[PDB]
């Protein structure tokens, strides 16, 4: 009745459409993201490899620029343009106020986006919803997280995607001060969270961390390895 | 009236400039760096008409470190310079020419080291060595005389010395102090600025 | 069951009635109800103003297009509001251009070819706000209704808004004596006139009351709920 | 049944009844008659007073399209008003281009199909107004011409418009208009309007009416008063 | 005209004239040529003094828009190229702007100079205006970063007064401004005439 | 109740039923294959076409060259089919052009999927009915083989098929397919029988198949379409190895 | 060939006071050598605290009223209150900054009464650069003008005189003698002066007697 | 269901299926026969009129693109005319461009490019008319055909039309591919003589042929000399 | 007997039997979603008051901005889409802004709200831009400053009406939240003792337990500019109740 089109409000003023594309990123693949005192870790489930697959044209996380970074759950092709657009954008700050860009910017563009497409018929919302990390000029990490609506919020840390319900309950239980203490505990701790909902435990994960100052680095498969087993043993 | 510089090598490219920007007559800056890293192995030097330099260079380091995000490798020291020279080309039938003058410098791990050469006009050139500006008349012959495609960079940086100087001792304009960087396989390395006091 | 030609605008009832454009015509019934009569010097606007609670202030009824022309509205404030917008800026281009005040009388003939694009073609709904215009210009003093159907009309006097029939009966039985009157006698008629709409619990007050006097001396005036306390003063009470 | 929502549709037996739908909506409307003579063309309106507080010279549907034409008009008046402003626009543009007034056939002939065009597209409906088109120059002569809601124009010697076109027809074509002259024609025509009005349905009726011709020195023209009120009081004689 | 600005220790010191002048007649002699862009940086103007006003007021305006929108004050650098560029979308039109954006943000203290031509650029001394190569000599004699704050104040009237002495088409009083890292505050405006009394 | 209609509605638990219609229609498309080798990567398809009045004028019915550095090969909508290779054309060409080097086949696929993608995301327009098969040699990556779908969205496989019994092709391929150790010969071979266990007719025409090679020589990339001579002696090297090893049981 | 300028003339004066503010001006157009008209008076009354004096090309001097009319209109319209005198400088610096490359060849002069109740005048460019001034003079005869206005009024090279808050008989005074002096040496400006002063209770209008030339 | 309708829309089972019914609207037209020969190809067709009143040379069902292509079709005859001047314009622009005579299978990428570019929008219906394009260029002989979808296919002889199917399998008994012209027009005949429901005669029928001189529309006294056998 | 056809509720530009244009009131109905927010005018200013809703604790609260500040003049509180919220937002500064620099002065409230009712009301399209929302803005707006007139509050809502008010609550308990604010309210009230009547009628509205990190609360004083209660500040008060 009221659920064919995004202009439509239903009684109640319920738009519904919009709704629908948030279900949609429930059946994405999962993301977490936590904060650490000086390091901000993303961390994205792997569904499988399929033995025929080239595990390197597939990739959740992606670098939006130097400071900034972005996981998606949701509809990956529509992940690839926003990540393209928002790459672009940050180009053209940098290029017009001569500065680098902020993680809060990043997302308002990016929800600007999201809510452009949701506010006219004739286009579909895109359906997914991402997990920006970056650190700001002052240092101090920031974690943002978009949906396809185009509203934006911190979190000291979340998830997405599915089975983020189940992992953001255990990371609300296991997320302390104390965990945030170290680097390698952050990482630890989005691993545990991410084993939480996930077949298998460092084939199925993809994870990487932005420090201070430092490019993104995805950790290698042997150092996801050691970490898993270091999270394996104190059990 | 700017001084660009440029003398490529076995397995570097040694690339200087004048640190003047100036006014009609006052010499605003003493310390301005005409040298844009488009990449981590790649610099565009680049003089010309006021405006048209920084607005020419952001727009095609931005647009470089675009691909670098986008595609996860660095683009060619060559195919960077096609692409500023088509930017720079496809402008010059328009309205607004960039009325600039430019030497791009890289290192390739598969083709080595470059420099390139393109003029206001948006032609391109690969060279041994170049470069632009008045001073460059009186500088290209101690590059043409001294010059050895083998040549060693403690020689080489013996050689823009000896180019330098000589602009010190005739040209007309007063380029007191010029920095000067390396690309190499490592990347872009800060030299000492040669300062004749 | 016909449920078919009310959908929209461009499709016309096996009778020869588009039916979108009376529903639109429904929607100044809505709004709370106005009174507009004229004399031989000066034209008058009265209204009813609503509000949506005891904290909130009332709401504005009458508006001004230019000294020598005043609105009041029944019907939807967004489509008054716009229609506003678009008389004002067409009486400010006839006193650039010409240097003289803009004909009533053309200025609602310009807002009965703009409402009327609407109801012909596919899209924008008919204006669903009925306007009473009153200004006087070298002709005289003028009263006009729009409808939502672009078509408008000259009035003696008229009343639009909820429960207006009641107004207009005792506007149409006072209505000789009105060309002759005072402004103050003219107002006072138009006064009685909106409080035959309200119902008898309601009474007319300085706050829910707003009037809008023009003339051959005076421009256009809105006498605001402290400002009307002149005019309802004379007024006896209820019949 | 589908095929009468739209006007780009076909009825299976070939109707389009969009139009015709539009076609009884100036049925609604009451009655107006337009009669051709040899000096000029006479105009006639029954406008109903709907309501005593409406002034007298309002909802008039008797326009001057330019200074040598005037119209009459049947069905939805914001439809008609608009239609009149594209008969001017019209008649403006051919003085401005041609250098001369418009010949009245030349001028129906491009409302029509500026009223023609809206039967086709679906987006938009056709016009609710059926109208009447008169002029006398001393050329063309004395012409009456109509225009339907469908775009169709033909020239009438006598023509009436709305709700008792049937009677007014009738009343009309009993009456030899070629001859007569518009003196005559205009207490005529008060006559038929006055024979067509229906008291009971119809509360009260103003008569409305103008001419054109020669006695104008070829300028549509509201009726003087005079001549009004000499109509009038004939047509009351005459109906008993 | 004659605009001064430099850098040292406690902050920027914004110098300027307040004559305006068509042809050789002097219109006014009190224009206020500092202007303040914002609360927490000010802008300079010379060359055309109806361009500047217009284009650091919009500039002023964006300032406003990015410090409601991003809950943060715009950075000097990032204001001088905002500005920077919207001159360039107009050069070869004929626009004539040189203008020295000041303030703190949290690099420092920030000093900017951009003209119409499209240069920017950032430096510890600058001086634009007709009379800028007059006021230069005075600045770069008694200029150094360790300076106190009355001995800057000093410098500027002095370099200011000299190139009014100088330069016809720049008199009036001396505007002198402090940004300091609070906001920009404004010292004194001394008229030429007392000070070639106190100096002389 | 309908949720499957103009592309630019999400049905409830958030599906885009017109781009899952879409990838519907490949599955009848003739099957295509690919393989990716150490020396060179193939591509070889099903000629579904087999009236026996049609002519082989063309250089390929199903494969289609791009760029000197690579080629594709197509399953779905001919129609579609010949927009997209246009396009897919001209973008590699406007890449050459701008940077005077040749597309890098990663970023020539992902342009066209962003038309694809494009194609669901905005109304009037239907998404395209195609999927296809990209192979090419770049100076970054080496050999490549990528697949498409109507979604806008590609991967990286080593070997995979395309079109109809792709599940029964990517079933014998998983078994079959040695990583690291494929050579042209052998991945001719292996695709000769896959595409004898999907295909319906018992014997490979060679007719019925077209098989091209990806290959660097010289410096260059060659992309050479195998003739009929060449296949019928893989046919006939086939079904010879397949019935010895049932003659020794 | 054609030149879309021409210096029609004038000159207007505006100057300030503590309650009150004046504004004059010529009643002369003249275009080249000959006299167009001897009454067109360059003051216009934009509100009852503000008038706009006007000087230069007369076309550009008539279409700015009428813009400036037309968004004082606009302006009552939306925001349900009169302009203020810095709201209308502003507009006009805005207005006129608009056409920066074909101008309007126009001096203006705004003179009010300000928010406080003191006397505003705001002086304008032909390209809109506005500043807040005690007094001013624009036009044919601003070089003439203003000098003694700086002497007089400004008390400026003035040793060992006592400076005096202006007053409305002194002002008016003044405003007489500096346009007679102008009428004397200058060509264009002469044949009468309007003097417009507005206070408290609104504009008021003196028209005096120039000398014909 | 609404599948049947919209012309953007995928039915399920992923069929397009307002072009299916345009090849339905095909199918309907009159017979149509193209058989390439070695040294030439045919185009033939049915010109059945509804009366004598009609007059025969005032319309043509076989129309030149350019000196040595033209074409044939099966379905609406106005979207053939409008498809043929587009044609014309196209082989004219390629000759622009390239001062060369515009190749066949140039000539109908092109066309059914303009045929897909018909499809896509929903405003659009698509053509309802199918062609056979028949051109000789390097000195070879071509067929072609290109149907509603935008898709084209090579042919060395098919049917297009009413019974294309039982023609098709007449054709491809009767076919020879080392047949000469002169008797390819024969079997062109044939099997349209098939598929008429009438006594052919000169003016029923019209046919062309394409060689290394170029195309031609052979006169209605060539058609009754080859039709006497 | 129930008639449930509706039939004209869906798709705006329909005038329903009786011309009610129910997309617009289904819009109206949308805010009763939003949070509660309210607002007190009071000459010593007015203050404005929302409840935060957060959903977990993990989420920041200082990122939920449900009162933000239009210009030092002007603030706003909002109650329905956080989308078009911001849309609303921008479009208000944009126009503070402008107003700045054509007029060298701060705009007033009323003129302000009327500039984002004008926004408002074109979801009508009757204009041919096709970067107009095609539905109506589905959120409602309190819009609270000191201006010539002193304190003002106005609100708008998803129509593009706007009226002052002396005291109003939107959102989802708005209906008994106001019976509650017409006992509470009158005119002499100072600012302090309005703080405290809106923070308990927001108490009593809100499903969990007041505390400082779930209300957000603003105060526009005639000296001050927009300020909004800090963390300790709304410690303050809350222990104060």
């Amino acid at each position: 009745s009221y659920d064919r089109a995004i202009t439509v409000f239903s009684p109640d003023g319920h738009l519904f459409q919009v709704e629908y594309a948030q279900e949609a990123v429930k059946k994405g693949s999962t993301a977490v993201g936590v904060r650490g005192r000086d390091i901000v870790v993303l961390g994205v489930e792997k569904k499988s490899v399929a033995k025929l697959q080239d595990e390197r044209t597939v990739r959740k996380i992606c670098a939006l620029d130097d400071n900034v970074c972005m996981a998606f759950a949701g509809l990956t092709a529509d992940a690839r343009i926003v990540i393209n657009r928002a790459r672009v954008e940050c180009q053209s700050h940098r290029l017009t106020v001569e500065d680098p860009v902020t993680v809060e910017y990043i997302t308002r563009y990016i929800a600007s986006l999201k809510q452009r497409y949701t506010q006219s018929n004739g286009r579909r919302p895109f359906g997914i919803s991402a997990l920006i990390v970056g650190f700001d000029f002052d240092g101090t990490p920031r974690l943002y997280q978009t949906d396809p609506s185009g509203t934006y919020h911190a979190w000291k840390a979340n998830a997405i995607g599915r089975g983020a319900k189940s992992v953001r309950e255990f990371l609300e239980k296991n997320y302390t001060d104390e965990a945030i203490e170290t680097d390698d505990l952050t990482i630890k701790l989005v691993i545990k969270a991410l084993l939480e909902v996930v077949q298998s435990g460092g084939k199925n994960i993809e994870l990487a961390v932005m420090r201070r100052d430092q490019s993104l680095k995805i950790l290698n498969p042997e150092e996801i390895e050691k970490y898993v087993a270091e999270i394996e043993k104190e059990k | 009236m700017e001084y660009l510089i440029g003398i490529q090598g076995p397995d570097y490219v040694l690339v200087a400039s004048d640190r003047v920007a100036a006014s009609n007559i006052v010499q605003m800056k003493d310390d301005h760096d005409k040298m844009f890293k488009m990449s981590e192995k790649i610099l565009l030097l680049c003089v010309g008409e006021a405006g048209d330099t920084v607005q020419f260079a952001e727009y095609i380091q931005k647009n470089v470190q675009l691909y670098k995000m986008r595609n996860g490798y660095e683009l060619s020291p060559t195919a960077a310079a096609n692409f500023t020279r088509r930017n720079l080309a496809d402008c010059l039938r328009s309205r607004t020419p960039y009325h600039v003058n430019l030497l791009l410098a890289g290192y390739d791990e598969h083709e080595g080291p470059a420099l390139y050469y393109m003029d206001y006009l948006a032609a391109l050139a690969k060279a041994p060595f170049a470069a632009h500006g008045y001073g460059a008349f009186l500088t290209l012959s101690i590059l043409d005389r001294y010059y050895t495609p083998t040549i060693s960079r403690e020689r080489a940086v013996e050689l823009l010395r000896k180019c330098l100087e000589e602009l010190q001792k005739r040209f007309i304009l007063n380029l007191p102090t010029f920095s000067v960087r390396i690309i190499d396989k490592n990347g872009i390395h800060d030299l000492d600025n040669i300062s004749f006091p | 069951f016909r449920n078919q030609y009310d959908n929209d605008v461009t499709v016309w009832s096996p009778q020869g009635r588009i039916h979108q454009i009376e529903y639109a015509m429904e929607a100044v019934k809505q709004g709370s109800a106005t009174v507009g009569l004229k004399s031989k010097t000066h034209a008058v606007l009265v209204a009813l103003k609503r509000a949506q609670s005891e904290l909130a202030a009332h709401q504005k009824k009458i508006l001004h297009v230019d000294n020598h022309i005043g609105i009041s509205i029944a019907g939807l404030t967004a489509d008054a509001r716009l229609l506003c917008n678009f008389m004002r800026q067409e009486c400010l281009d006839s006193r650039f251009v010409f240097d003289r005040p803009l004909p009533v009388s053309r200025l609602v003939s310009l807002i009965g070819s703009k409402t009327q694009i609407p109801t012909q073609r596919y899209g924008r709904r008919p204006y669903g706000v009925g306007l009473l215009i009153a200004g006087y210009d070298d002709m005289g003093p003028h009263i006009f209704q729009t409808c939502p159907s672009a078509n408008y009309f000259d009035c003696r006097a008229m009343s639009i808004g909820a429960r207006s029939q009641s107004a207009r009966t005792y506007l149409e039985r006072h209505m000789s004596e009105f060309m002759e009157c005072n402004l103050n006698e003219l107002v006072k008629h138009g006064l009685r006139a909106l409080r035959e709409t309200l119902p008898a619990e309601q009474d007319l007050t300085t706050k829910n009351v707003s009037i809008g006097i023009v003339g051959k001396d005076l421009e256009f005036t809105i006498y605001d709920d402290d400002d009307v306390s002149p005019f309802l003063e004379g007024l006896e009470e209820r019949p | 049944t589908g095929y009468d929502l739209s006007a780009s549709t076909f009825s299976p037996d070939g109707r389009v009844f969009q139009v015709e739908y539009a076609m009884k909506a100036v049925e609604n409307s009451s009655t107006a008659i337009g009669i051709r003579c040899k000096d000029g063309v006479v105009f006639g309106v029954e406008k109903l007073v709907l309501s005593k507080l409406y002034e007298e010279g309002s909802n008039k549907r008797l326009f001057n399209v330019d200074r040598h034409v005037g119209m009459a008009v049947a069905g939805l008046l914001a439809d008609a008003r608009s239609l009149a402003d594209i008969a001017r626009e019209e008649a403006s543009n051919f003085r401005s281009n041609f250098g001369y007034n418009i010949p009245l056939k030349h001028l129906a002939d491009r409302v029509a199909m500026y009223v023609h065009a809206y039967t086709l597209y679906s987006a938009v409906r056709p016009f609710g107004c059926s109208f009447m088109l008169g002029s006398y120059s001393v050329n063309d002569g004395a012409q009456l011409y109509m225009i339907d809601p469908s775009g169709v124009s033909y020239g009438y010697w006598g023509c009436a418009i709305g709700k008792a076109r049937q009677a007014a027809k009738t009343e009309i074509e009993k009456l030899q208009m070629k001859e007569m002259t518009c003196r005559d024609i205009v207490k005529e025509v008060a006559k038929i309007i006055y024979i067509v009005h229906d008291e009971v349905k119809d509360k009260a009726f103003e008569l409305e009416l103008s001419w054109v011709g020669e006695l104008t020195n070829g300028r549509h023209e509201i009726v003087p008063k005079d001549i009004r009120e000499e109509a009038e009081k004939y047509a009351k004689e005459s109906l008993k | 005209t004659t605009t001064l600005a430099f850098k040292f220790r406690h902050g920027v010191i914004v110098a300027a004239d307040s004559r305006a002048t068509a042809g050789a007649y002097i219109a006014s002699q009190t224009v206020k040529k500092v202007i303040e862009i914002n609360p927490y940086l000010l802008g300079t103007m010379a060359g055309g003094a109806a361009d500047c006003s217009f284009w650091e007021r919009l500039l002023a305006r964006q300032c406003r828009i990015y410090e409601l929108r991003n809950k943060e004050r715009i950075s000097v650098a990032a204001a001088s190229k905002l500005l920077a560029n919207m001159v360039y979308q107009y050069k070869g039109m004929g626009l004539s702007m040189g203008t020295m954006i000041c303030g703190w943000d949290k690099r420092g203290p920030g000093l900017y100079y951009v003209d119409s031509e499209g240069n920017r650029i950032s430096g510890a001394t600058f001086s634009v205006g007709s009379g800028s190569v007059y006021a230069y000599g005075v600045m770069d004699r008694g200029y150094s970063y360790d300076l106190e704050v009355e001995q800057a104040y000093d410098l500027a009237r002095r370099a200011i007064y000299q190139a009014t002495y100088r330069d016809a088409y720049s008199g009036g009083a001396v505007n002198l401004y402090h940004v300091r890292e609070d906001g920009w505050i404004r010292v004194s405006s001394d008229n030429v005439a007392d000070l070639h009394e106190k100096y002389s | 109740r309908r949720y499957d209609s103009r592309t630019t509605i999400f049905s409830p638990e958030g599906r885009l039923y017109q781009v899952e219609y879409a990838m519907e229609a490949i599955g009848h498309a003739g099957t295509c294959l690919g393989i990716l080798a150490n020396d060179g990567v193939l591509l070889a398809a099903e000629r579904r076409n087999i009236h026996k009045l049609l002519d082989e004028v063309f250089f390929s019915e199903k494969i289609y060259k791009l760029n000197e550095d690579m080629a594709c090969s197509v399953a779905g909508i001919t129609s579609d089919a010949n927009v997209l290779t246009n396009e897919l054309r001209l973008i590699a060409q406007r890449y050459l052009l701008q940077y005077q080097e040749p597309i890098p086949c990663e970023q020539l696929v992902t342009a066209l999927c962003d038309i694809k993608q494009a194609y669901t995301q905005f109304g009037g327009k239907r998404p395209f009915g195609v999927s296809l098969l990209y192979i090419g040699w770049d100076k970054h990556y080496g050999f490549q083989l990528y697949q498409s779908d109507p979604s806008g969205n590609y991967g990286g496989w080593k070997a995979t098929c395309i079109g109809n019994n792709s599940a029964a092709a990517v079933s014998m391929l998983k078994q079959d397919y040695k990583e690291g150790e494929m050579t042209l010969k052998s991945a001719l071979a292996l695709a000769i029988k896959v595409l004898n266990k999907t295909m319906d007719v018992s014997k490979l025409s060679a007719e019925k198949v077209e098989i091209a090679t990806l290959t660097r020589e010289n410096g260059k990339t060659v992309i050479r379409v195998l003739k009929q001579k060449e296949v019928e002696q893989l046919i006939k090297k086939h079904e010879e190895e397949e019935a010895k090893a049932e003659r020794e049981k | 060939r054609f030149s879309p300028y021409v210096f029609n003339g004038g000159t207007i004066l505006a100057i300030a006071g503590e309650d009150f503010a004046i504004v004059a001006s010529d009643t002369r157009l003249s275009e080249g050598f000959s006299i167009h008209t001897r009454d067109s008076p360059k003051c216009y009354k934009l509100t009852d605290k503000t008038v706009i004096g006007c000087s230069g090309f007369h076309g550009d001097c008539l279409t700015l009223t009428k813009i400036i009319e037309a968004r004082l209109k606009m302006y009552k319209h939306s925001n349900n209150k009169a302009m203020t005198t810095g709201a209308i400088a502003a507009m006009l610096s805005t207005i006129l900054y608009s056409r920066r490359f074909f101008p309007y060849y126009v001096y203006n002069i705004i003179g009010g009464l300000d928010e406080e109740g003191k006397g505003a005048v705001y002086s304008f460019d032909p390209v809109g650069s506005y500043q807040r001034d005690s007094f001013k003079a624009g036009g044919s005869a601003s070089a003439m003008l203003q000098p003694l206005l700086d002497n007089q009024v400004g008390f400026k090279n003035m040793q060992n005189v006592e400076h005096v808050p202006l007053s409305l008989d002194r002002a008016m005074r003044l405003v007489k003698d500096v346009f007679i002096s102008a009428a004397e040496r200058d060509v264009y400006t002469g044949d009468a002066l309007r003097i417009c002063i507005v206070t408290k209770e609104g504009i008021r209008e003196e028209t005096v007697s120039l000398r014909k030339d | 269901r609404g599948y049947s309708f919209s012309l953007t829309t995928f039915s399920p089972s992923g069929k397009l299926v307002q072009i299916e019914y345009a090849l339905a609207a095909v199918a309907g037209g009159a017979p149509s026969v193209g058989i390439k020969a070695a040294n030439g190809v045919v185009l033939a067709t049915e010109k059945k009129q509804k009366s004598i009143l009609y007059d025969e040379r005032s319309v043509h069902k076989v129309e030149p693109i350019t000196k040595h292509i033209g074409l044939v079709y099966s379905g609406m005859g106005p979207d053939y005319r409008v498809l043929v001047h587009r044609a014309r314009k196209l082989a004219q622009q390629y000759y622009l461009v390239y001062q060369e005579p515009i190749p066949t299978a140039q000539l109908v990428q092109r066309v059914a490019s303009v045929m897909q570019e018909y499809t896509q929008s929903g405003g659009v219906r698509p053509f309802g008319v199918s062609l056979l394009i028949c051109g000789w260029n390097e000195g070879r002989p071509y067929l072609f055909q290109s149907d509603p979808s935008g898709a084209y296919f090579a042919w060395k002889a098919t049917a297009m039309g009413k019974n294309y199917v039982n023609g098709k399998t007449f054709l491809e008994k009767r076919y020879n591919e080392d047949l000469e012209l002169e008797d390819a027009i024969h079997t062109a005949i044939l099997t349209l003589k098939e598929s008429f429901e009438g006594q052919m005669t000169e003016d029923n029928i019209e046919v062309g042929i394409c060689n290394e001189a170029g195309f031609r529309r052979l006169t209605p006294t060539e058609v009754k000399d080859y039709l006497a056998a | 007997m129930f008639l449930t056809r509706s039939e004209y509720d869906r798709g705006v530009n329909t005038f329903s039997p009786e011309g009610r244009l129910f997309q617009v009131e289904y819009a109206i109905e949308a805010i009763k979603l939003g949070s509660t927010a309210i607002g007190i005018q009071t000459s010593e200013g007015v203050c404005l008051a929302v409840e935060k809703r957060i959903t977990s604790p993990l989420m920041e609260p200082s990122s939920i901005e449900k009162i933000v500040e239009i210009d030092a003049h002007i603030g706003c509180a909002m109650s329905g889409l956080i989308a078009d919220a911001k849309t609303l937002i921008d479009k208000a500064r944009v126009e503070t802004q402008n107003h700045w620099f054509t007029y060298n002065e701060t705009m007033t409230v009323e003129s302000v709200t009327q500039a984002v009712s004008n926004l408002a009301l074109q979801f009508g399209e009757e204009d041919a831009d096709p970067g107009a929302m095609s539905r109506p803005f589905g959120v409602a707006l309190l819009f609270g400053g000191v201006d010539e007139k002193g304190p003002q509050l106005f609100h708008m809502d998803p129509s593009g009406t706007f009226v002052q008010c002396d005291a109003r609550a939107i959102g989802s308990a708005s209906e008994g939240a106001q019976s509650s604010l017409q006992e509470v309210y009158h005119k002499s009230m100072t600012l302090k003792e309005a703080i405290k009547s809106s923070l308990i009628i927001l108490k009593q509205v809100m499903e969990e337990k007041l505390n400082a990190t779930n209300i957000e609360l603003a105060t526009v004083q005639p000296g001050q500019n927009f300020h909004m209660f800090t963390k300790e500040e709304l410690e303050e008060v809350i222990k104060d109740i």
